[PDB]
């Protein structure tokens, strides 16, 4: 139809387009490279090529497709690895024996010949169905059922529904008639990558994430369907938090879309997650590959593919939320994505903005993030599902003045700001508790109240202790601990105990691999109770000394309780809640025995 | 003795440390605004000239 | 009486812009509706025009537009927002379309936004106080009907909670002195979750006959975020000077508004200004603010409390440093106070009102307002200094007055500033609390308090 005129980098200007709408995917050259339109100037239209452009001719034919960037949905989408343009990577590696990814490969996103079992949900002939109604369920794999729903833009009366049995995506499982005309439906569902899926109404989240790590789940919580941002740090961050959110989280499934990251790290993730025998069910050890999905696009991948990867990832989140699961999507991208925007904007000769990033960066980041949030689904039955966006930010080497960082913090609700100083000190969870925040602390009031009606007060006391210690650290840096009084000394002792016991976690051992909420809240209550009792004791002033003398008395003649407090982190979760709860209650009773026995003889 | 030590520390902080830091802050401000901001406008101005 | 021509001469699409070919006699800031090939409708604004050319910035993006099937039907207008007295008590979208499941506004007038400026001869000094219910505001940093007082905040700080509290508890102090109070509430570029918070607060407030929630989400198109504060200011101006009603306006996250202006300016190929923000951003913010003030010929007034986010938790940022000159105050939200778990974290000692003296007086408010304000300020400073000293002197050598100031500081932080999210406090009982804290010191110790006031109130 149309022919190439100009080829500069990944930007191709093809004349003769005429009626070629924006973002209408076109296919370029004899090799048939995918490609999306980015600008128009008349009979010619700019194209992004999503692939290497070396070898393009002049007057090399370009074919239009009239379809915007679309990802193919349906069964088998779970547990696969897709390129940014949604090509099945394993399918390419097997179908073609070559270990490389050939230029311009045309493989269907989902296999069209695998036999899938069909279980209709009691839909009768002549019945009325509507957009997103859940007419059949397919067990894509054990422990993860896949409901099949009509597309949001579909309705009609059920003239024919296929019976239960083995079906393939090429078959018509359902028929509808509407407005005097009939339409057919298969198990596939193509959807534009942008234009988020429709929602009956959004909702305000109440359930917390309750992730494995103690700091995240206790100090700076996140809600299901929430929105987070970590500064994409390594060793910590992109590895430990990713593992916690994948294999040790209450989200019903995972969608890892980390693009623009190192190839070795991607290979390590893609080789470690295959085993990954997380106990997601109550008593089953099913591998999480039956639960997750990768949209990996390495750094060497074409620059124009980053946005496609991000949007396909968030679109896949939407399909699952629509079925009902509480998906949680983690994006190691959005640090390379800003670079992708800079590259395309500069090549498209757009006028730059503050710090050289395109002026519309905030708009794009908003249009991405605001697709989170738990949502009341379409169709029948009534249902609910959520999508969580735990994205990535520039590593802690640049201040928050970074335009990507400022744009994220202008939208993101929970900031797990990792600090590089903690990473130097080898504190592995590495969350800086002074700069992090969680605006969800108010909505979680009901859950905290019902779980433990006194957790809010102990959390506030812990925050006050940490802030007081960080405040007088500067004073100590000038004068020293010589002038520190009893209250200051006990506050610093409790802060050090909290820092090394509570806020740390190894995550490479059963002690800290996954800390349940009850164990964390019990540690917090124990530490805060010790702090309060010690402060009351040093305020009593009995024995004519009290004060720091009583502090030394409780640190020497009562230090076994202190050692048990600092070793409480090692309570093995495998022992079960009825055992660990009893152990912590006994430790609390012993602590109450102290500061009363210590007050018996008036110090 | 304690007053002598404290006075020495205070005088050192007033004379050396603060007067060391403030020139550093001024130089850092000048390096960023005086050069990077000026270059950014010049780069964009040359680009606009190329377009014209 | 003229039906606007529907040109179909799209001859170039790029980003948010579309360039028409041969429009006959356009208008610079005209408003145009687009009917795409698929039949969907988009509304766009006209930017710089030229010979038969007119670059159109399109709302909701420009995806799907084609240069042979898209019609661009002009209107010949400059976005006259519909304005009426029944606009109150309803939530509106960014562009003004109601989203409160109600009918569109039946207008008593079509006022063009970006209204003409007030004649400086016709202005009048602001007077009387405006009760907000927060003790830290109405005692030490008093607010007067007619001020333009920013509320400087930062990312993560609970700016929106304070906004909701101001929206609910705002009232007129003159209750005991012896209902024409309306709160145009504008929110620009809020998060997706805080939208639910605002909807809940404005759907169960209990005084809905007063507020009008212009709401513009983050994922809404940017040009809507530019127009939203202008729509809000126009509606407030109408309800103030064209309806004789006292009006309060809260602009939320005008840093987002500045970013939106930056986004629009770049699309017009204009060179970016100082520090990235356009140079005309000073003019834009002056245009937004100066619409307030008290008019001699009218009984109404406009008082602004614009909430501004200061990036990087510093004031050197171009937007806060720029708005500092235009306005006459600064009510900072302090991160450390938020860490200290004091719900209103307003750093009272750094905060000040450049014209707080007008609110304090005899006719309005109470006689002892200035005295108690100054005494609280001075005593807080002294308490902070004494705490700093006790951090290094061991606290054994502190005199009795030092301990008095320490306990006063603790009480002021934990009993006065830490107001509840719903504990509405009249200025009289707020001053009673201030006197409760003050009376700890001996009557002779309160040096800053003038005579005939201690004898009146120190006896409790």
């Amino acid at each position: 139809y149309g022919y190439v005129r100009k080829v500069s980098g990944p930007v191709v200007i093809a004349d003769g387009m005429n009626g070629a709408a924006m973002y209408e995917l076109v296919r370029v050259g004899h090799d048939n490279l995918i490609g999306e339109i980015i600008r128009l100037e008349g009979d010619s239209a700019t194209i992004q090529v999503y692939e290497e452009t070396a070898g393009l001719m002049v007057n090399d034919p370009v074919l239009r497709t009239h379809k915007p960037l679309s990802v193919e949905l349906g069964p088998g989408i779970l547990g696969n690895i897709f390129d940014g343009i949604q090509r099945p990577l394993k399918t390419i590696a097997i179908r073609s024996g070559d270990v490389y990814i050939p230029r311009g490969v045309s493989v269907p996103a989902l296999d069209k010949d695998t036999l899938w079992e069909f279980q209709p949900k009691k839909i009768g002939e002549g019945d009325l169905l509507t957009g997103g109604d859940l007419y059949a369920t397919v067990f894509e794999n054990s422990l993860m059922q896949h409901h099949v729903a009509l597309p949001p833009d579909a309705m009609g009366k059920v003239t024919y529904v296929a019976p239960a049995g083995q079906y393939s995506l090429k078959d018509t499982v359902l028929e509808l008639e509407f407005q005097g005309v009939k339409k057919s439906f298969t198990m596939l569902q193509a959807w534009p990558v942008r234009t988020p899926r429709p929602v009956s109404s959004k909702l305000a989240a109440d359930t917390p994430l309750l992730t494995g790590q103690r700091v995240l789940d206790a100090l700076f919580p996140s809600v299901l369907g929430g929105t987070c941002a970590i500064p994409g740090a390594f060793g910590c961050g992109k590895t430990v938090i990713s593992q916690a959110l994948s294999k040790y989280s209450n989200s019903d499934t995972v969608v890892y879309v980390g693009c623009g990251e190192r190839g070795n790290e991607m290979a390590e993730v893609l080789m470690d997650f295959p085993q990954l025998t997380m106990t997601l069910p109550d008593g089953r050890e099913e591998s999480v590959m039956k639960r997750t999905t990768l949209v990996a696009n390495t750094s060497n991948m074409p620059v124009a593919a980053r946005e496609a990867s991000i949007y396909t990832g968030i679109t896949i989140a939407e399909y699952f939320r629509d079925m009902g699961y509480n998906v949680s999507m983690m994006a190691d991208s959005t640090s390379r994505w800003a670079e992708a925007l800079r590259e395309i904007s500069g090549r498209l000769a757009e006028m730059p903005a503050d710090s050289g990033y395109p002026a519309y960066l905030a708009a794009r980041l908003a249009s991405f993030y605001e697709r989170a949030g738990k949502v009341k689904c379409l169709g029948g039955p009534e249902r609910t599902g959520s999508v969580t966006i735990v994205g990535a930010v520039s590593p802690p080497g640049g201040d928050f003045s970074d335009p990507v960082t400022s744009a994220t913090l202008s939208i993101v609700q929970v900031f797990w700001g990792l600090d590089k100083k903690l990473a130097q000190r080898k504190h592995f969870p590495s969350v800086n508790w002074l700069i992090s925040y969680s605006k969800y602390s108010t909505a979680l009031e009901s859950f905290y109240e019902q779980f433990d009606p006194d957790f809010i007060n102990i959390r506030t006391k812990a925050r006050e202790v940490l802030q007081r210690e960080d405040d007088l650290n500067e004073i100590v840096q000038l004068v020293g601990k010589d002038a520190l009084a009893e209250g200051d000394k006990i506050t610093l002792e409790t802060a050090k105990l909290l820092r090394e016991d509570y806020l740390a976690q190894n995550a490479f051992t059963p002690y800290d691999k996954f800390c349940p909420f009850y164990k964390s809240v019990w540690m917090m209550r124990n530490i805060i109770h010790f702090y309060n009792l010690a402060n009351q004791a040093v305020e009593k002033g009995a024995g004519m000394d009290g004060q720091k003398i009583t502090y030394t008395l409780i640190k020497h003649r009562l230090g076994d309780l202190f050692y048990r407090l600092v070793s409480q982190k090692f309570e093995d979760p495998a022992e079960g809640e009825p055992a660990l709860v009893a152990k912590f209650k006994k430790l609390h009773e012993d602590l109450t025995a102290g500061f009363r026995a210590l007050e018996d003889e008036t110090r | 003795l304690t007053l002598d030590e404290a006075i020495k520390t205070t005088n050192r902080r007033v004379n050396a440390l603060e007067n060391v830091v403030k020139p550093r802050l001024e130089n850092t401000i000048t390096y960023i605004k005086g050069e990077l901001d000026e270059l950014e406008r010049e780069d964009f101005f040359r680009l606009k000239k190329i377009q014209g | 009486l003229e039906v606007a021509m529907e040109y179909r001469t799209v001859t170039g699409v790029a980003g948010p812009l579309v360039i028409l070919d041969k429009v006959k006699g356009p208008k610079y800031y005209e408003i145009v509706n687009i009917r795409l090939g698929d039949g969907t409708m988009r509304r766009g604004q006209v930017l710089e025009v030229d010979g038969e050319k007119a670059v159109v910035q399109v709302f909701e993006g420009t995806s799907g537009i084609d240069n042979k099937f898209t019609t661009v039907q002009f209107t010949g207008e400059v976005l006259k927002t519909p304005v009426s007295l029944d606009m109150l008590g309803r939530i509106f979208n960014g562009s003004g379309k109601p989203i409160d499941n109600g009918p569109p506004i039946l207008p008593e007038a079509y006022l063009d936004i970006s209204g003409s400026s007030i004649n400086p001869s016709e202005r009048t000094y602001p007077e009387e106080m405006i009760q907000t219910g927060i003790s830290t505001i109405d005692v030490m940093n008093s607010i007067a009907r007619g001020q333009k007082i920013p509320l400087f905040s930062a990312a993560g700080l609970p700016h929106n909670e304070i906004a909701a509290q101001i929206c609910r508890q705002a009232g007129l102090v003159k209750r005991l002195e012896k209902d024409n109070f309306a709160i145009v509430f504008a929110a620009m570029g809020v998060n997706m979750e805080t939208a639910q918070f605002f909807k809940r607060d404005f759907e169960e407030n209990g005084s809905m006959e007063r507020v009008t929630l212009f709401l513009n989400l983050a994922n809404d198109p940017t040009i809507e975020r530019i127009i939203t504060p202008r729509i809000a200011l126009t509606t407030a101006e109408y309800l103030a000077y064209e309806c004789g009603k006292h009006v309060l306006v809260i602009l939320t996250d005008m840093s987002s508004y500045a970013d939106a202006l930056r986004e629009v300016s770049a699309a017009r190929e204009e060179v970016p200004g100082r520090r990235g923000y356009p140079g005309y951003m000073y003019t834009d913010l002056a245009q937004i603010y100066e619409r307030a003030g008290r008019i001699e010929g009218r009984k109404g007034s406009i008082t602004q409390i614009p909430i501004l986010t200061m990036p990087n938790d510093d004031i050197t940022h171009p937007t806060p440093d720029l708005t500092g000159y235009i306005t006459e105050g600064q009510i900072y939200i302090d991160r450390q106070l938020q860490n200290r778990q004091i719900y209103p974290p307003i750093n009272v000692l750094p905060s000040l009102s450049r014209l707080m003296k007008s609110a304090i007086g005899e006719g309005m408010t109470r006689r002892d307002h200035s005295d108690v304000s100054n005494q609280l300020y001075a005593n807080y400073a002294i308490g902070k200094d004494v705490q700093a000293m006790k951090a290094v002197v061991g606290e054994e050598a502190l005199s009795s007055e030092d301990l008095l100031y320490l306990e006063f500081l603790d009480k002021f932080e934990r009993k006065f500033v830490a107001q509840g999210a719903y504990d509405s406090r009249n200025i009289f009982q707020s001053l009673d609390l201030a006197w409760t804290l003050l009376r700890i010191f001996p009557r002779e110790l309160l040096h800053r308090i003038p005579g005939k006031t201690l004898d009146q109130y120190y006896s409790r």
